[PDB]
């Protein structure tokens, strides 16, 4: 709880 | 050459009017099984999953598999031009980069058409890790959304903090902070906790979810240690809607 | 000595609602006959006739003949001060360039009294060719405005395409094109259609939307069209008399 | 410690609406005898009065006298997180410098708002108690019609008592207008005149104070020569909320 | 289907 | 009836 993160961190392409 | 016939095609209405502020350009496979659509957010924060299953239209029929970028913005001010009662129709020709929208009004003496212009759409495909959830919440979606508006007063954040008993949401700012707290029943509120969980979320995405909530009565949130957060809407016999949020971390040093 | 009586004054307030964002300042004629109104818009791209005759008034009177130069800004400000229920009463001095609305509520323990100035305009006078049309659309207010709202959407104009069994409208933009089709039924829900010569005009949504706020003065409105000659939209004002709106066809070069 | 607990907080929100757009930071007396405001507005043209007594509340309690300036902006943002069903509870502590308002949803669900208090320093102004020649009761609706109506033609709004009733005018650009009530349940109009009399206020402040007509089907005023017109709508047995404007005076 | 024609153009 | 007064002036302290 800080800094927003994107789905890429969690999903691969 | 693809053709469905929804008949409550206020279903359509509702579906672009919780993609359109959230996706501009979007790509819809169309398939014997279904309409289906899964695109980021523009932020890259967010994954939608959008499945319309072939059973839950009137008439469906797709003889080759289509992939059509939509501008989901441009698909929104045309099915504007629906009433909330007319049977719409998308009908499209693997051969043509355009797809057509006719929508007729119950009494048959008024027919529009809408013929859309499509786009080569190189978008940038993820794939969900199938996985399990600590927890499981299901709630009435407006409960939800309006849980959502509040704290949007008090801050630009949401921790979401499920134990045992039930769930929890906070927020904090300039004007001090408060939060809300939702039990189980014994308009329920069902909750299933293998593991307390706790994550935060950015209200302002959160918000962008709740356009869905004309789409159900109630909706679930699935939740896990460190893992973007679900938010799914089901569309009756159609299939549903997720919304996949990626929670904010705590940069350490 | 001018002085009308109207009932149903929320006719009053409906009519300045569908002239004002047309027209800026235009000139009342008063006479025995009644109240007449006839004027060019603002882009000089329309014209817009009112007839209320005194048969409609529950009371009029009108010793000299009037040319009232009103502004219909100031005149729609002053009529929101008109509940929707208050009796109206219009009435001026033949030597005074002001004119007088009071409005008396139902229960008449009150009663507002607006004395508006008047102005000297030298308004550009036209006349209208009384001819025929190979086409006369009736049809519901609310559909025909919708139809103009739905196509302002997809372009700026709108082609009008009238035929033996029905009419189309259509237009085209950047995110494609569209069209509606109505074809003839068989009181204020049916289409019907008069066709002499099939016909083909272009015009502008803007207007044809600006035409529309006169929506609420008629459960129908009827269209009037011909090869090359300005297309005639026309809301009868029950008993009272009309609202005609001329609007000029767009022409190829 | 203070705690109240009010079952109708929609009174609570209707009445920082009415407050809000008036005032920025305002000072709360609570005690005893129950909640209290009093407040110049920004312009310094009118005063706020309002009267919270712990007989309306279903639950007060007040162990130490509390003075707390409260931002209304952002009080009123927080009220907005409250159903206009939910149990509102009001609840401070004499050395937090922080008010606590707890929503409870009639049915599972409850909020809990921790408000951030502040050091107000505010102008305090005494009402010189009086008598009133005119005093006119009405419809709050028609009240609010009223000022919204003129508020077209001027910005400014003659009040004129007579005998037989009362008359509001204004003039501008567009030439200038009036309206006539005469005396005739909530729906009629009352009028105590002692003496005829005539003044002058600027709508936009009438305006304001018509915030608060969610707050009772009825309004009286109360005029006199030379003084602030008085504009007050009752809270049902909880209090009410008074406002006095300051009329314009000729140079 | 061009140019948008004034309604003096019409009649006078 | 033209210039606008404020409550201070009505009101002392």
């Amino acid at each position: 709880a800080n800094r927003q993160v994107s789905i890429t961190g969690f999903f691969q392409r | 050459m693809f053709e469905a016939r929804l008949v409550q095609g206020s279903i359509l209405k509702k579906v672009l009017e919780a993609l359109k502020d959230l996706i501009n350009e979007a790509c819809w496979d169309i398939s014997s099984s279904g309409v289906n659509l899964q695109s980021m957010d523009s932020s890259h924060v967010s994954l939608v999953q959008l499945t319309l299953r072939s059973e839950g239209f009137d008439t469906y029929r797709c003889d080759r598999n289509l992939a059509m970028g939509v501008n989901l913005t441009s698909m929104s001010k045309i099915l504007k031009c629906a009433g909330n009662e007319d049977i719409i129709t998308l009908r499209a020709e693997d051969n043509a980069d355009t797809l057509a929208l006719v929508f007729e009004a119950p009494n048959q003496e008024k027919v529009s058409d809408y013929e859309m212009k499509l786009m080569d759409l190189d978008v940038e495909q993820l794939g969900i890790p199938e996985q399990e959830y600590s927890c499981v919440v299901k709630m009435p979606s407006g409960e939800f959304a309006r849980i959502c508006r509040d704290l949007s007063h008090i801050g630009d954040a949401v921790v979401i903090s499920c134990a045992k008993d039930g769930v929890k949401f906070s927020a904090s700012g300039e004007l001090g902070n408060g939060n809300i707290k939702l039990s189980q029943t014994s308009e329920a509120v069902t909750i299933e906790m293998n593991e307390p969980v706790q994550l935060t979320f950015a209200l302002r995405y959160l918000n962008f979810f709740t356009k869905a909530t004309p789409l159900s009565s109630t909706v679930t949130l699935s939740m896990s240690a460190d893992v973007p957060l679900v938010v799914e809407y089901k569309i009756a016999d159609m299939g549903h809607l997720k919304y996949y949020l990626a929670p904010k971390i705590e940069d350490e040093e």
